[PDB]
């Protein structure tokens, strides 16, 4: 099997920066058989770059290919935002056909730090027998944020569900939401309930509480 | 004009079976090789077959080579794929290919067709509404939330308002847990426009029959 | 178990470019040129080259690639039902070598003739000439030029013959010089392509070498310019008639080959995934430049001739082995260095021959070893003897009288025969194994189908430009004669034998085995238009 590795795995760069991404191959590939392919989050590979260096019906010309035995290369000229995706190499020269680990391209925007809210259980759920608070911070960036949990004082590890979205088509911002579940039992037994975000905007970090009682 | 369109394709338990279907139109079927090509959730795209025009030319993965089954219909314009003794590690969504030309790759794909292969049991999600706490009131915006808990397989689809509040909404992907699927979505507007207007969670689970609508009420 | 491959790429590249760049590159392209319009015939040759005989040539060698056997085992797999086609061409093949290597001795009888201070072939006072000797060539029949007179009644004696029924003694000098012919075919074609992909390195590269001296040699002679212009001079007229574009078409399918086993022998030891596509463009090229070539070296002496040796263009311009053995030799024997242009011309002549009598044999060899295990695993032995019987019989050429069986064979032995074979395997790949079915296969050989250009020339251009050929041959027969001999009634119908007897074996085989499997009619067809591919 012709294994093929691809740099970087994840990439940022700022409409019209120059990016280039490679593609190696555990064994010689002939030019006419190495190709691109174009993901973009959701959607499905669209042929981007066939043998080595042709641009595919519909592909712009900010957009080359080269390479040649163990080692190829996409490049995009000026970078536009519509490029944020993932790119695939595959070649075509041996069973089994392989593909790539691909790059995912992601746009770099100015710093931004999270809206945070805290949300407690609701009261269908605590009929349940189940109580999860929930904590959204949105439209931030860089992608990197950390989300710490207190129960009261204490700090809790435990019982967590953490989910990032993609990066926004529109301004360029990542999402986070976080989900604290609980026993009802658990939950009021206990009065303050703080979701603290750490990001790279600041050293403090963005805290959202809440008691039980009011 | 070229279109390429999979069927088939759902919950399967470890060791069944099941045949999936690629609808093939704008073109001529019959002059083009086509390829099955899955993703798994981790993203990764791995070549499954490949049979040459006339069906007489066929290639595998190692992967899947003996449980499954490229074969072509070019009189009904079907390509198909059998798949038998299924492991979990086979979930991955299923792309049809045309790709005749070795030089040229893969021109055309479809949409795709999702494979979950899980001992694990449909249930249906709780959804629940999240209103704001009741302390710092300041209007200029507002955040309203709603979690979509415990539900399996995928997919789940949730809109606001049916649909037509779509600016300023953040859903979230589900993460599976404990053989269970959490999902949560934010939607922010101006608190002149909540709760005067009203805004309610419309959640769809078609594998469990599930048809809810949530109504953000205000604690 | 693994069936073995060319030790390199090149091997199969000379092999082919052995094959199909032989004598009739030099002794009959040139001379329709002149004919037919000079450069305006470059027109219906390359639309007859383009639409017919490349489509032809590149279906054989695909085929030979794609099937890995011989002609009779690979027929077989592609339509049972005509495996006959197989036989046919394997013994169209085995017929033709009855001749085609005598042509070679007369190369290598007239090489170990030029070992001399004096070409022998100069003046017209020997024992061998007549009263009405000239020296150079004429238009009058009864008065033949000092190197006509050589070649007729010193190298051949055909003067002392009266017909095919009196061939009389046997010239063992010539004798000789077959036997060392059929002495290089063996230990060239001995060891299987291993060593044959070897030879034809010399014997596919020394004609260039030689090519390459004679055309400075020529173009530097006075009145060299003059002779390419009796080449080349356009002339668009020409191409009207039909019997140019006839000219264009016949050369083209007899100077690629296509259809003789050969091909598709040699490309059945190539690798599956090999772009034959590429090696069917490239080598089919380099035979048409060839020739190309070759109108100059021919040509630009020919004006020599007629600048300087006062001899009608018209009477020089010659085809076949008048030009190669009488007229060239002729004007080398007047150019400073005689000697050297001899050795190098007639050595260029044999081993533009060689390449080719080396892929006809391999044709029957590859053919039966791929049928005959018993022939595969002893090789050496059946080769040795092949060459026995052809060398045995062989030596009836050999008698005085001997031209008058080769000219017999060389009508009839391939004459409407292959045309016939050909056509059948065209319409065999394109319409019962079908265009799709082979399209198919081509593309898991190279990654690509074919051009629907190829699948039209394949289906329709080919045939109708094959008995385009057939049909005009047909129309314009005439009885056996050589210059005013009248071949006998029985001669004329002992060929039609040698030329039905590869054709029947189509008809017999589909008969005999459409006859032996087992249903309906329409139940045995089916089985019998199955592939052996499509049945696994
Ligand atoms: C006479 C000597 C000195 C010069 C050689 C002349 C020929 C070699 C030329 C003349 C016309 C040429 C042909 C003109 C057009 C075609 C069709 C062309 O077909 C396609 O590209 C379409 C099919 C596809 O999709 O591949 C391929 C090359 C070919 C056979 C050419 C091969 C080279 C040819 C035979
Ligand atoms: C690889 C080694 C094997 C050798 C194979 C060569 C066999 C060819 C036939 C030989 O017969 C001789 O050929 C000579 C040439 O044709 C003749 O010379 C005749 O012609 C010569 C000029 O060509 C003159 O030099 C001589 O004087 C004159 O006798 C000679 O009579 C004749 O018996
Ligand atoms: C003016 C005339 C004499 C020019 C002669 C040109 C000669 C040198 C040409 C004619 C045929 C050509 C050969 C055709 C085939 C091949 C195979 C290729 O993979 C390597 C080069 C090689 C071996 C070529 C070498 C050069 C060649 C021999
Ligand atoms: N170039 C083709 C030529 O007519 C030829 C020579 C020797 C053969 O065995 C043959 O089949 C054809
Ligand atoms: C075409 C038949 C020629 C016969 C050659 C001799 C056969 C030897 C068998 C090893
Ligand atoms: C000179 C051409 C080679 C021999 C051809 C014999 C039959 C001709 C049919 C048109
Ligand atoms: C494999 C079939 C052999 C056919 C028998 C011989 C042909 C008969 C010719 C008269
Ligand atoms: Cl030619
Ligand atoms: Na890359
Ligand atoms: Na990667
Ligand atoms: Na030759
Ligand atoms: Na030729």
């Amino acid at each position: 099997e012709n294994v093929l590795t691809q740099s970087p795995a994840i990439m940022s760069t700022s409409p019209g920066e120059k990016v280039t991404m490679t593609c190696r191959a555990s064994s010689s590939v002939g030019s006419s058989y190495l190709h691109w392919y174009q993901q973009k989050s959701g959607a499905s590979p669209k042929l981007w770059i066939y043998s080595t260096s042709n641009l595919a019906s519909g592909v712009p010309a900010r957009f080359s290919g080269s390479g040649s035995g163990t080692s190829y290369s996409l490049t995009i000229s000026s970078v536009e935002a519509e490029d944020a995706a993932t790119y695939y190499c595959q070649q075509f020269s041996g069973y089994p056909l392989t593909f790539g680990s691909g790059t995912k391209l992601e746009m770099k925007r100015a710093d931004a730090a999270p809206t945070v809210s805290i949300f407690p259980p609701s009261s269908e759920q605590l009929t349940s027998g189940g109580a999860s608070v929930v904590c959204f911070l949105n439209n931030f960036y860089p992608k990197d944020i950390n989300v710490k949990w207190k129960i009261d004082g204490s700090e809790r590890q435990n019982g967590v569900l953490n989910s990032w979205t993609d990066q926004d088509s529109k301004d360029s911002t990542y999402s986070m939401s976080s989900t604290l579940t609980l026993t009802k039992d658990e939950y009021e037994r206990h009065n303050s309930y703080t979701c603290e975000a750490t990001h790279k905007t600041s050293t403090s970090p963005i805290v959202k509480s809440f008691n039980r009682n009011e | 004009e070229v279109q390429l369109v999979e069927s088939g394709g759902g919950l399967v338990k470890p060791g069944g079976s099941l045949k999936l279907s690629c609808a093939a139109s704008g073109f001529t079927f019959s002059s083009y090789a086509m390829s099955w090509v899955r993703q798994s959730p981790e993203k990764r795209l791995e070549w499954v077959a490949e049979i040459s025009s006339g069906g007489r030319y066929i290639y595998y993965s190692d992967t899947v080579t003996g449980r499954f089954t490229i074969s072509r219909d070019n009189a009904r314009n079907i390509l198909h794929l059998e798949m038998s003794s299924l492991r979990s590690e086979d979930t991955a969504m299923y792309y049809c290919a045309r790709g005749e030309v070795r030089q040229r790759g893969f021109d055309y794909w479809g949409q795709g067709t999702t494979l979950t292969v899980s001992s694990a049991k449909t249930t249906a999600p709780s959804v629940y509404p999240l209103a704001p706490v009741c302390g710092d009131t300041t209007g200029s915006s507002v955040t309203l939330g709603c979690l979509v808990k415990g539900y399996f397989p995928e997919p789940v689809t949730l809109t606001w308002n049916s649909g037509s509040l779509s600016s300023g909404v953040h859903t979230f992907p589900a993460v599976l847990q404990s053989d269970l699927y959490t999902l949560s979505s934010s939607v922010t507007v101006t608190s002149s426009t909540w709760p005067s207007q009203s805004i309610t969670c419309n959640v769809a689970h078609p594998a469990s029959s599930t048809k809810v609508d949530k109504k953000i009420e205000p604690r | 178990d693994e069936r073995e491959t060319w030790s390199g790429k090149v091997d199969f590249l000379l092999s082919v470019i052995g094959f199909a760049v032989d004598l009739a590159n030099v002794w009959r392209f040139p001379y329709l040129c002149y004919k037919n319009g000079g450069g305006a015939f470059l027109v219906p040759y390359g639309i007859m080259l383009a639409v017919g005989g490349i489509p032809l040539f590149y279906m054989e060698l695909a085929l030979g690639q794609h099937n890995r056997k011989g002609a009779i085992t690979c027929w077989g797999r592609l339509v049972p039902l005509f495996k006959g086609i197989g036989y046919a061409v394997v013994l169209i093949a085995f017929y033709v070598d009855f001749y085609y290597n005598v042509i070679i001795a007369w190369s290598l009888r007239f090489f170990f003739a030029s070992f001399t201070n004096s070409l022998p072939w100069t003046s017209c006072n020997n024992i061998w000439n007549t009263p009405n000797c000239r020296p150079f060539e004429g238009h009058v029949e009864g008065f033949q030029s000092a190197a006509s007179e050589y070649f007729n009644r010193y190298i051949l004696e055909l003067n002392r013959s009266e017909g095919i029924h009196d061939l009389g003694a046997i010239k063992w000098d010539m004798a000789l010089c077959l036997l060392i012919v059929y002495l290089i075919c063996y230990f060239s074609l001995w060891k299987g392509i291993s060593t044959s992909g070897k030879v034809v390195w010399f014997t596919a590269l020394f004609p260039y070498a030689v090519l390459l001296i004679l055309l400075i040699r020529g173009l530097t002679l006075p009145g060299s310019f003059l002779g390419i212009q009796y080449y080349l001079t356009p002339n668009f007229s020409a191409i009207y008639k039909a019997e140019v574009w006839v000219d264009a078409a016949t050369q083209v399918f007899f100077s690629l080959g296509p259809g003789f086993g050969v091909l598709l022998a040699y490309a059945s030891y190539n690798k599956y995934h090999n772009n034959v596509y590429k090696d069917a463009l490239l080598t089919s090229f380099i035979n048409s430049a060839t020739s190309f070539i070759a109108g100059f070296v021919i040509f630009s002496v020919l004006g020599y001739m007629a600048h300087t040796l006062g001899v009608r263009i018209e009477d020089v311009a010659t085809e076949g082995p008048g030009l190669v053995f009488v007229v060239y030799p002729a004007a080398i024997a007047t150019m400073p260095a005689s000697t050297f242009w001899a050795l190098i011309f007639f050595m260029m002549l044999a081993t533009l021959g060689l390449d080719s009598s080396f892929g006809g044999s391999e044709a029957i060899i590859t053919a039966l070893s791929d049928e005959f295990p018993k022939i595969k695993r002893n090789r050496e032995l059946f080769v040795a003897g092949l060459f026995s019987l052809y060398f045995v019989v062989g030596l009836a050429s050999c008698t005085q009288g001997g031209f008058y069986f080769l000219h017999l064979l060389d009508r009839y032995a391939a004459g409407y025969s292959i045309l016939v074979a050909v056509f059948f395997e065209a319409i065999a790949v394109s319409w019962i194994y079908g265009t799709n079915r082979f399209s198919e296969d081509i593309r898991d050989m190279i990654g690509f189908p074919p051009g629907r250009y190829w699948q039209v020339c394949w289906r329709f251009v080919a045939p109708i430009f094959l008995l385009f050929i057939t049909v005009y041959g047909l129309i314009g027969y005439e009885p056996l004669t050589y210059a005013d001999y009248v071949y006998p009634s029985w001669a004329n119908a002992l060929g039609w034998c040698i030329a039905g007897s590869s054709v029947v074996m189509i008809p017999a085989v589909a008969i005999f085995k459409l006859l032996s499997t087992p249903g309906s009619l329409r139940q045995r067809f089916t089985i019998l238009t199955t592939p052996w591919r499509d049945q696994q």
